[PDB]
């Protein structure tokens, strides 16, 4: 059901 | 001399901002994807995805031309549909998909980008992989 | 959406440029990689990065001899610049990036007052 090949990021 | 409009091999995002274009404009930056700002969509019968990219001068939200994605995944949206009828075909897609994710992770190169100044966000049209001819373009630009 | 990064764009900088003179863009060959950290070599010199602990990866394995770009937050310039990886990109695919990189920097620095 879900896709979003998701590479993604934060810092701190 | 700072009209980096078409000066090869690529240009800068801050140059474009600083120029403040009246209408839609086409540039090449050599950028990398910072993050993906959204889910991969297949709505409208085509692929789309919002990422935020950068070239060292600015940040930019971009959409992706269905053409790029299809190639990165090896599958069109309709081929995706039929890659269901057959499960072995689905497998092969599922790969193309994390193959796509790998590609975007490791993606850094010249991007033909189409900037809309009004509705503010751009849309990536091509991806040129940086070659030795580009390398020599930067030698001359730095007055060597 | 599920993301958060520094307000001003990653700057193309060389080890030396930091070492002599907050969120940056650096490249270099991998000299040593172990767990969450690695030490890189660009034409200027060496620099350490930590926090790879938490960045995305295309290949599961960061090996010496690879060439990569790092978007990082600067840590402690003295006595050899450390970085805090925000994101990292593998350039080993293309032998040019290495050649190009030294210039990529000059050109940016000419073009920003």
């Amino acid at each position: 059901d879900l896709f979003s090949v998701t590479f993604d990021l934060g810092f701190c | 001399i700072a009209m980096d409009l078409y000066s090869p091999p690529f240009v800068y995002l801050s140059v474009l901002m600083a120029s403040k274009p009246k209408e839609v404009t086409t540039v090449k930056v050599k950028a990398f994807i910072v993050t993906l700002t959204g889910n991969l969509s297949s709505s409208g019968g085509i692929w789309s995805i919002t990422a935020k990219v950068s070239d060292g001068t600015a940040y930019l939200d971009v959409d992706f031309v269905d053409e790029i994605l299809t190639s990165l995944i090896g599958f069109s949206v309709p081929e995706m549909k039929q890659s269901k009828k057959d499960p072995l075909q689905y497998q092969k897609f599922l790969e193309g998909l994390q193959k796509c994710q790998r590609d975007l992770i490791d993606l850094c190169c010249l991007m033909t980008i189409s900037f809309n100044p009004s509705l503010s966000k751009a849309m990536v049209l091509a991806l040129q992989d940086v070659n030795m001819e580009h390398l020599e373009n930067l030698k001359k630009r730095l007055n060597k | 959406a599920g993301v958060r990064l520094p307000r001003s764009p990653p700057l193309k900088v060389l080890a030396e440029q930091l070492r002599r003179d907050a969120a940056v863009w650096m490249q270099g060959r991998v000299v040593m990689a172990d767990r969450g950290e690695a030490r890189l070599r660009d034409p200027s010199g060496d620099f350490s990065v930590r926090g790879l602990e938490r960045v995305p990866r295309g290949r599961p394995c960061l090996v010496p001899g690879k060439y990569v770009m790092v978007m990082g937050v600067v840590q402690a310039c003295s006595p050899e610049p450390c970085l805090q990886a925000v994101k990292m990109t593998d350039l080993s695919d293309n032998p040019i990036h290495e050649s190009m990189w030294e210039l990529e920097v000059e050109d940016l620095h000419r073009n920003i007052p």
